């Protein structure tokens, strides 16, 4: 019966993020010589050219954690990370202007990641 | 005097904590604004004798206790945040979770 | 990938069956539903979700499906649900309720509420979020008062007055075309919503009629300019024709008619009962009578809420203040003994709990504290949950029906009394976005940020010579919103139809955006939302007993309330 | 007859050779050059010399040479130099430096700077005169944020915000189209020159430059928006086209980009890079090295000036708070770690120095203090002294090169960086008269008399119920100018050229002057007054260590500093 | 602290009546602004104590007496009005007649 | 209490000279603005307790010595002005140069 004012009082069970979607685990390192974070929800092909993975799997798909949550790699890092497919309409315009449409035109935005020199483009 | 806004304003809390202090020199168990008030003031203060910033992080978790505060409180404050002129200029102080 | 709840709700704020105390009183409300799609939620910072390619869109413009303000992650307590959304605003208006981002990469995403380059972000994670309140019984008396209703999540005043003079330092009047006129061009400097009532006073029709023409929104009958029926019915009469709301404070002194004369004057017209229960002024000792019939629409002032044990001490001699009575005019004894009454205060406390009074109000500074009408409607909610159980129609142990019943009283259902509920008194979809949010601590107690036509109009925040808002001293403080002339685009002035089809706005130079009232005459007690009850209500004129269906209600004073000492410096 | 020296400083302020000591900083500086005619000095007061027929003319109107506000004895401190004058004032703006007087009897004249019946006086001897500051990282979180900047001599506000949204709580952006406006009209009431950014961030144009459209001045990208380069290239084309600057907050995550990446979608195009040395944002470690590049206009904001015992304790913390950051998610003291650094820290006090970082700011209440821009210039410049040494340029034994390196970094370049330095920035004939008079005990400090327009704005003044107006207690107080309709003329909202040709001023009702953005993408870091070195900045990835020309640049933190204990009350 | 605005207003009523009380201690017979003050604080801190409205009417009547204050002084105050928060939520106190 | 706007501002004074004095009694060397907080408030309790101008005038010259502030503050302060009500009403007392 001690009472904190405005406390929660949660309900039993757990949330489960992203359900339903394909989950896919690719290994990524930095091979560059400052940390590169990486945010929830930016379509995972047009992160820091200096991340090596295979960009291929990238598309299409963006980090599969807690929404507003990072990813970390320190210089030289290599880690595997878990995806999630991306929703909605699935096109991504901007960011690193490798999309800018659908995400279904995968040869397209390897192409340009390629040009540009993102790393892992196999 | 040539007081500034800020100047102006940060008297009141040294005036709250005075109040408060009286509050609590006569028994009662102090409140919210009681306690926000004297813990920030002493940070002011702390500024002012020349003590670090590191200080009084530290120093501000043992200015008040459970037992000087009602029900609820200690888990009402999660910081206390406060400017003041140290030595080197102004700086930010927070204490964390400053009533155990 | 699963959260826990616990830490799901330190991040995003409470869903589904989670609960929230409501600051420091027992009073749980849960999370009915959640618009959200897991893993999508919104929010805004470095690194996060609201971003140019992701949450955020970087390819529509304003007007294509683009919020100017999205607010994050609310908990919204509304006469409509308890439920967790993204709330979406637009010019102004609440335009969408329910998932925001972008539709480019996230599923579930309402179509008009698009995160895009021309968009604010507020985050109310964490936060309850409730329509401002809507207080319809304000004396315009000393003008410091905005800012105190402001920081208790007012959003708007309904009521009269020309300052500190006696008409208005009694009752809440604004007499006259002129001193309308003069107090419109007041209000395009006060920071809230306002709406002016005329004096209902009359025994010809002109007199009246003429305020409304000149811009009242409303009229009051007051016992202090003769509460008799000529002056009741005139001012009915006017009503009807000119479709806004009368408001009543009737006569005490029964010196024209008791009870039944007053209600035989309105003759089934509808009409606002202020101070139902009586302390605050009416027929001595049943006014509070006037709550079962189906033609009033009845609220409280705050002083009498909720019932205890310093209130009738506090209120006999609040009242010899007042009327200047004298303790040895055995005639003032008598009448103050016969209007401040425990058995009608306490029954009050009930009839609140049970729907039958439908709305607070503050009666600001004439027999009423201008900031304290939402503190004392929870007050009210706690202290009977304490005393009469969970209520028949909860589940779950959650309070909701409760937080619902009371969260009207103060929101919705003033605004459809006085013809105003198109425009404010609740959080949906269409309506003017007058938002606060509330820290649970301080729910009730202290508002955060006080939203006005979107844009913040008051804030509790700190040092402005601080590196950061955070730090001390923390105080409530008006915002952007109401400097310069964005004052006139955050705020309403709600007018008659009469006064705005002749043109009343222009000819005074109103800024300010201008409301209608209208839709004052068709409805009634059957509106009021989760208050809806009528029934007969029996004063027994010996005792002050009150019945409802054969039983009396009473209750016992309370020595102690929560939303007190905790959290005030005096 | 001879005066000495001393008796002449004392009753004229200072003349050629004599020095003035800054505050009780060690800074000197010294009258370079002096305007007067040794005996006919002007003053005013009972029998002074600004009187008919003697010192005033008592025969020209208006329009025939005559001021409409002379400043006698003024020591101007500017990018232009230190040195002695009369200033003259008509219309708002400065339209003479020189002599004051009446030509009729007095020789050395200038001749548009006629003493005569429309004539006011401020008596600047014994004062210091500068430019008012122009602070260019502005977050617009709260209203009590002006007056903390103009007691501490600021004059034009650059940034963004609504209000203590969370978008403007973490970056200077008033977004769209109608927050844009809501703000603009926000601006009416607030006593300060203001320009509005609005979000640098889209893949289409159309969003983005629909803002500058609707009278925003420039806009920002900041990293809690996505500052990838899309947004950057998108801003920047608009820029171009708008001819407005930009201010990058660059992706400190290095999530898109590292540094190389950001200058590669720059692509040589002008640009303001806020907080240069990255404690309050950028890629980590080494977005100071912008500081090298041609085509970058960099400032510091205020926290981390100068490099102070407390300093890295402070922020390390400061971060954790408004980051929400915890000490054991080991990602987070990570991201602290690579953020707040002392190597980049100390680095910057001598960048600084040298004139590679050409700009000082707030970051007012986001990151730093709104009214201690000026106050830590020059603390930073008299660390510099103390440890660097005068500097080679320096001769006479005074200061002078690096007050003029330094008043240049918040006075003239915030506002060619910014594309208004036509109108404000420098005392120079022909811009507006934004001056601010400083006592030397306390120049940097507390400001005695801020002029906006030609009209004082702010002063530090006494019992407004006293005999004379020097009895306590003495205060920063508004004043006429800010008062009534004053408040538009004496004031500038600075806007785009297609707003304006838009009619937008018309459209929303502005009544200010309004000021136009243009020549902002035309410039360079060669444009920058006394700090226009470029140079390759070398940060070391592995130890932060800053090294220019081969050598490490390093220097101690210090723990006192002047301009602090002797003079706040708090 | 989040002071709203009655708090602000009502710390310069306990500045007041700190003053007043050292004047009064320094043997000053009180002037109207200065007893108003000290009986107004009086009631205030009656209330933070949790006294009730009773016990304040009571009371504040017996803060002051006539040789304590200016000639005259007595007869200027009619009574004194303070809101404070009680245990039970905010409550008017007046005090009829304060100085006999 | 009837305050007038003088009156508000004045407790102000007062407050900054009760910190001030808080300050000196725990060792410091006091600043500026301290420094004219005490001697103001000196000023104008002076007053309140009947001294003549010409009093104050004096006194006001021995209330803080060199040793009691900070380097450089005596010579910062040229004078101290105040108004306060005497017996005889409102008077202009002027401190000149109150520290040697
Ligand atoms: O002003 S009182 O009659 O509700
Ligand atoms: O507001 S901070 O990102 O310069
Ligand atoms: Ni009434
Ligand atoms: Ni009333
Ligand atoms: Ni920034
Ligand atoms: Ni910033």
């Amino acid at each position: 019966n001690y009472i904190v004012p405005g406390e929660y009082r949660v309900a039993e069970g757990e949330i489960e993020i992203n359900a339903g979607r394909e989950k896919t685990t690719i290994r990524v390192s930095n091979t560059g010589d400052r940390p590169i974070q990486v945010g929830s929800h930016i379509h995972f092909v047009e992160v820091n050219k200096e991340l090596l993975f295979d960009r291929a799997e990238g598309i299409g798909r963006r980090l599969n954690i807690p929404s507003g949550t990072a990813a970390r790699f320190e210089p030289g890092e290599e880690m595997e990370v878990e995806l999630t497919e991306l929703g909605g309409n699935r096109e991504v315009f901007g960011i690193s202007d490798l999309t800018n449409g659908s995400v279904d035109n995968k040869e397209l935005i390897l192409q340009r990641a390629k040009e540009l020199g993102y790393k892992g483009v196999e | 005097m040539h007081l500034n806004p800020a100047e102006k304003e940060k008297l009141q809390i040294f005036l709250a904590s005075e109040l408060a202090l009286k509050r609590k020199a006569r028994g009662l168990k102090l409140n919210y604004p009681e306690a926000v008030a004297i813990i920030t003031s002493f940070i002011m203060e702390g500024a002012r004798d020349g003590k670090t910033v590191a200080m009084l992080m530290e120093e501000g978790k043992h200015v008040l206790t459970r037992d000087d505060v009602m029900e609820g409180v200690p888990e009402m404050i999660d910081d206390i945040q406060a400017e003041a002129t140290f030595p080197d200029g102004t700086k930010l102080v927070t204490v964390h979770n400053p009533i155990s | 990938m699963k959260i826990n709840r616990q830490q799901y709700a330190e991040s995003y704020g409470p869903t589904v069956g989670d609960q929230v105390r409501l600051a420091d009183t027992d009073l749980w409300i849960e999370v009915e539903k959640d618009y959200t799609t897991y893993g999508d939620e919104a929010n805004f910072g470095g690194g996060k979700v609201l971003r140019e390619g992701m949450g955020e869109n970087g390819t529509y413009t304003r007007t294509e499906n683009v919020l100017d303000l999205l607010l994050t992650n609310a908990l919204i307590l509304d006469y409509t649900g308890i439920y967790k959304a993204d709330i979406g605003v637009k010019d102004g208006y609440i335009v969408g309720i329910g998932k925001g981002g972008n539709p480019d990469i996230m599923d579930g995403v309402t179509p008009n509420m698009i995160v895009g380059t021309a968009t604010e972000v507020i985050a109310a994670e964490g936060k309850i979020v409730t329509a401002g309140g809507i207080d319809t019984h304000v004396h315009f008396i000393n003008p410091d008062q905005v800012d105190v209703a402001l920081a208790n999540g007012i959003t708007t005043l309904f009521g009269g007055g020309t300052g500190p003079a006696e008409g208005s330092k009694a009752t809440t009047v604004t007499p006259g075309p002129w001193n309308i006129e003069k107090m419109l061009k007041s209000t395009e400097g006060l920071p809230i919503n306002v709406g002016i009532l005329g004096k209902g006073h009359g025994s010809s029709i002109a007199p009246i009629m003429e305020q409304i023409d000149a811009g009242a929104a409303g009229l009051k009958i007051h016992e202090d300019w003769g509460a008799t029926p000529a002056s009741i019915d005139r001012s009915l009469t006017v009503a009807d024709e000119a479709d806004v709301q009368v408001a009543i404070h009737s006569d005490t002194l029964n010196e024209a008619g008791f009870l039944e004369d007053t209600l035989r004057a309105i003759n089934g017209r509808v009409i606002h009962s202020f101070h139902v229960e009586g302390a605050g002024g009416g027929h001595a000792p049943d006014i509070m009578a006037m709550a079962g019939h189906p033609n009033v629409l009845p609220s409280s002032t705050n002083p009498t809420r909720p019932f205890t044990v310093n209130t009738i001490d506090e209120h006999l001699d609040m009242l010899m203040v007042c009327h200047h009575l004298k303790q040895n005019i055995p005639e003032d004894v008598a009448f103050a003994d016969s209007r401040i009454r425990p058995e009608t205060i306490a029954a009050e406390d009930i009839l609140h709990d049970l729907g039958i009074i439908s709305m607070m109000s503050t009666d600001a500074l004439a027999m009423g504290r201008a900031g304290e009408m939402v503190l004392r409607t929870w007050q009210t909610a706690d202290k009977m949950k304490k005393q009469r159980g969970p209520l028949a129609e909860e589940k779950n142990g959650s309070d909701n029906f409760r937080a619902k019943r009371y969260v009207s009283k103060y929101t919705i259902n003033p605004a459809i009394a006085q013809g105003i509920a198109h425009e404010v008194g609740s959080i949906e979809e269409g309506k003017f976005a007058d938002l606060v949010l509330w820290e649970p601590k301080f729910f009730g107690v202290k508002a955060d940020r006080v939203i006005k036509g979107g844009i913040i109009a008051y804030a509790q925040i700190g040092d402005p010579s601080a590196s950061i808002p955070t730090p001390q001293p923390v105080m409530g403080r008006r915002m952007y919103g109401t400097v310069g002339d964005l004052i006139h685009d955050t705020n309403i002035t709600f007018m008659s139809k009469s006064s705005i089809q002749q043109g009343v706005p222009a000819k005074l130079g109103l800024k300010r955006r201008i409301g209608t009232v209208k839709n004052c005459r068709n409805i009634g007690k059957k509106d009021m939302k989760w208050n809806d009850v009528t029934t007969d209500i029996d004063i027994n004129p010996e005792t002050y007993e009150v019945k409802v269906d054969g039983e009396v209600l009473t209750c016992e004073p309370v020595k102690e309330l929560p939303m007190a000492q905790r959290y005030f410096l005096f």
